[PDB]
DNA sequence: AGCAGATATCACTCAGCACGA
DNA sequence: TCGTGCTGAGTGATATCTGCTTTGGGTGGGTGGGTGGGTTGAGGCAAT
């Protein structure tokens, strides 16, 4: 399936569960943008430069607070390293917010159609040529912009690193 | 008169063969120039001069035979453009003809030359034609029954290529009677066996047999090959083509090559069972090949003398080794060393000492590693890429498999016995199966690798350099416990690298910024990967440098004081061993035959630093 | 249905003689 | 020693009839082989 995602992004599900040869093989697939095969039948070598979406549960199902991050988490550090954005997602009990998904959810079960009516979704139609062409561009940066970003990345190392303490 | 003409047309053989010798005789490659509109460009002396003469000339005086066409030069000649345009329609027909118009001007040559060269070698070869450049490439997925026995041209990927397969070209009878022996030829693969004996005396029906051994054969080869990447539309298994190559063209490409064919486009009638005539509806197509193309010296010595000479040569090598790598000299220092590499002494009464130098890159995960692998691959004339405990790579020891192509038993050897003579650079040695590293210390151990398994026993030779990673067990290397216990590896695996090397990604104000500095400017001369890569191919191959007295006293005064260093022991034997080697890689690095004082100084310091970290 | 082995009935070559030239 | 039949049985030859067997799959077997194909699923075993 990661041939069909060459140059595009891959769904992956159950990502915690996947096997630890498919686990090797997008690593190689991060790394090395590249899919290898040796084998005595045949012997074929693809580009790949696909990027990858996955979703993972934590080691015990649920994320537990008195653990650190990097335990809940099962995979490999250098994997989550080597992740651009690494997204948190948990379910905290409260009276609004269950409130409010109860009633979006029994209302799309009725009525069959999106609840919100304070704005009109955009037609995806549109919303996937707009992702086109803005993929199609190209754009720039200058020097002072680079100034900021070393600026921006001395202030993250110290603080991540008094974090990490 | 007799008055012969191609089947199905209207084309005259006498016609096109005058024309051939014409154009052959008598063009230049201006008229080309001219065509394609670059005729500003046409010099004095070689577009003004013969060129297939001068082909052909030096052809006879090389001793070959095939004689490479450009099919545009017949369109830059205007009596050959009806020429260009049967070849691209009838090409069998045209592409005979061409052959024995070839081999009447080569003979002509000398009748007229009267030359000294030999005529009976002349008369007794073989000559061909391999046009080439004859119009825009189609794909495999549009190749229609239209184009069926027409020139095409195709761009691929070699995928698999069979043994060389012999083909009948004469057949050869005896008689049973009165050991009488004549040969007929061949057509279109049918052997015309005579009846009877043609010798009047005996003229015994139906006793000729044939002497297999005795016949003439031709080479052939089967060749699939793969689209493009470019050609797939959507994304598809790409579709894939059988080439056929004889002669000279078989053993032209390997598995995984990129090239371009030009052949002629065929199909073939399939049997429906090997019993009978009967053949199926459906005909396979194929390929006929007639050309195929894939897409040191005194200056080079000179040059590399010159560079030698060079007073900071040390350093110019070790940027141009990584220049995309930041304040890493040691690393890279090292990594040079290693490249050139020791001296191999082969020893009577002692046995054998290796020569070679094994690194070892451990530290952060933030910090470059996989990177400076990268290089010293793309600079090692010989090497391999392995990750411990990775499928996609071959592997790291030999192995007995089965030939699933052939169904056969073939043994196949591992990564490290085809690095023998180069760096094997492995890009993760923390997670590695118990087998791989007991086949890794019998290496670095006795630099053979044995087997005995499926009836085979054979020892393979591995002299391999090494050049591994490693990462910490946690997310960071922390100073306060030992290098044994970060690395996670055996202490003896661990003590047989000559330098280990800690690149810790230690939080500093400075070195934070100046790295941002750098990286960001990625979106002192440096040489190039292939001079760099030539250079250490010819140290390699010729500098062999020697001990001296001097060396002999500076090696035992070094070893001796790093020993009272330190109760605690702070370098073992293999310290100076280790020192041995650098010290004749430098002179290596340096194009001297001898070993001085200046690189025992540098080999000391080398090995120094690295004890320092551990 | 196609293929390989076999039977038997179909001609053709060298054989040679009578007449006469 | 040429020409023209008549005789002729021998030496062919070619126009002419009599019996397999096959595909592939267990409606030929395991004293035809497993390197001529089939062949994915369950089961037991040793190294791990
Ligand atoms: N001195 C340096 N100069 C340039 N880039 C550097 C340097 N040190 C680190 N980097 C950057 O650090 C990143 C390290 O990538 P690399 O592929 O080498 O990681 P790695 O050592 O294999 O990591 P891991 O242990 O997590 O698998 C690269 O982006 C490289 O640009
Ligand atoms: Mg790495
Ligand atoms: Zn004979």
């Amino acid at each position: 399936a990661l041939v069909l995602a060459d140059n595009g992004i891959c769904c992956i599900d159950e990502f915690d569960k996947m096997d630890e040869s498919d686990r090797t093989a997008i690593h190689e697939v991060m790394e090395q943008q590249t899919i290898s095969i040796s084998k005595a039948g045949i012997n074929t070598t693809l580009n790949a430069r696909t990027s990858i979406l996955a979703a993972a549960n934590p080691l015990y199902g649920r994320y537990n607070p008195r653990l650190s991050p990097l335990d809940n988490i099962n995979l490999p550090a250098a994997l989550l390293s080597r992740f651009d954005i690494l997204f948190l997602m948990l379910d905290i009990p409260s009276r609004d917010d269950d409130e409010k998904l109860a009633e979006h959810v029994t209302y799309v079960h009725m009525h069959n159609k999106q609840p919100d009516l304070d704005f009109t979704p955009v037609e995806p139609s549109k919303m996937r040529e707009y992702i086109a062409y803005a993929k199609t561009k190209r754009p720039v940066m200058s020097e002072a912009v680079n100034d900021y970003v070393v600026q921006a990345y001395i202030r993250l190392r110290q603080d991540s690193k008094r974090e990490m303490d | 008169e007799p008055l012969r003409i191609i089947w199905g047309t209207n084309v005259s053989i006498q016609e096109c063969t005058t024309n051939f010798r014409n154009f052959l005789m008598s063009f230049k490659y201006k008229f080309r120039k001219i065509l394609d509109e670059r005729e500003e460009f046409i010099n004095n002396t070689t577009d003004e001069e013969l060129y297939y003469i001068k082909q052909l000339n030096e052809m006879r005086e090389l001793g070959t035979s095939n004689l490479n066409l450009d099919a545009r030069n017949l369109l830059a000649y205007k009596q050959t453009e009806d020429l260009y345009h049967q070849l691209l329609n009838y090409p069998q027909e045209v592409i005979s003809i061409m052959d024995q118009t070839i081999k009447d001007c080569m003979v002509s040559l000398i009748v007229d030359n009267n030359l000294d060269y030999d005529l009976d070698e002349i008369e007794t070869k073989f000559y061909k034609v391999r046009p080439y450049n004859v119009g825009s490439c189609k794909g495999m997925r549009e190749l229609n029954p239209n184009d069926i026995d027409k020139l095409i041209n195709l761009k691929g990927l070699v995928l698999r290529s069979t043994p060389v397969i012999p083909d009948m070209k004469v057949a050869f009878f005896k008689c049973n009677v009165c050991d009488h022996t004549m040969a007929v030829e061949i057509d279109r693969g049918v052997i015309q066996e005579p009846a009877r004996c043609e010798r009047i005396d005996c003229n015994e029906p139906n006793s000729m047999s044939l002497i297999h051994n005795r016949c003439s054969f031709a080479d052939k080869q089967v060749i699939k090959l793969q689209e493009t990447p470019d050609f797939v539309p959507d994304g598809q298994t790409p579709h894939s083509i059988s080439l056929c190559v004889y002669d000279e063209l078989v053993d032209s490409c390997r598995a995984g090559d990129r090239i371009e064919v030009t052949g002629t486009f065929r199909s073939i009638p399939i049997r429906a069972n090997s019993r009978q005539r009967v053949l199926k509806s459906l005909y396979k197509t194929y390929v006929d090949v007639v050309h195929v193309k894939k897409v040191i010296t005194d200056q080079d010595l000179a040059k590399i003398r010159e560079v030698a000479a060079r007073e900071d040569l040390y350093s110019l090598l070790a940027r141009s080794i990584a220049p995309s790598i930041y304040e890493l000299e040691d690393v890279k220092k090292g990594i040079l060393l290693q490249l050139f590499g020791g001296t191999n002494k082969t020893f009577t009464k002692g046995g054998r000492y290796r020569g070679d130098i094994n690194i070892l890159l451990c530290g952060d995960p933030s910090t470059s590693k996989s990177q400076i692998l990268q290089y010293v691959h793309k600079i090692t004339p010989r090497g391999v890429y392995t990750s411990g405990k990775g499928s996609s790579a071959v592997g790291l020891t030999a192995y007995i498999t089965r030939d699933v192509d052939t169904k056969q038993l073939v043994l196949e050897s591992g990564a490290l016995v085809l690095s023998d003579g180069g760096v094997c650079c492995i890009d993760e040695f923390d997670k590695m199966s118990d087998s791989t590293r007991s086949v890794l210390h019998e290496v670095m151990e006795q630099q053979t690798i044995s087997i005995a398994k499926a009836g085979i026993i054979t020892t393979l030779n591995a002299r391999s350099s090494i050049l591994a990673s490693a990462n910490p067990i946690g997310s960071r290397y922390n100073p306060n416990l030992p290098v044994t216990e970060n690395i996670d590896l055996p202490p003896p695996l661990l003590s047989r690298f000559d330098l280990v090397y800690l690149v810790l990604d230690k939080v500093d104000e400075k070195n934070d910024r100046e790295l941002a500095k750098h990286l960001t400017n990625l979106y002192d001369d440096v040489l190039p990967v292939e001079f760099l890569t030539m250079y250490i191919s010819y140290a390699k191959e010729h500098i062999h440098p020697i001990i001296t007295e001097a060396a002999k006293t500076e090696l035992v005064r070094a070893y001796v004081g790093m020993r009272k260093m330190g109760k605690r022991i702070t370098a073992t034997t293999r310290q100076l061993e280790s020192m041995i080697r650098l010290a004749e890689a430098h002179a290596k690095m340096k194009l001297k035959n001898v070993v001085e004082l200046e690189d025992v100084q540098e080999a000391v310091r080398l090995i120094r630093s690295a004890i320092k970290d551990y």
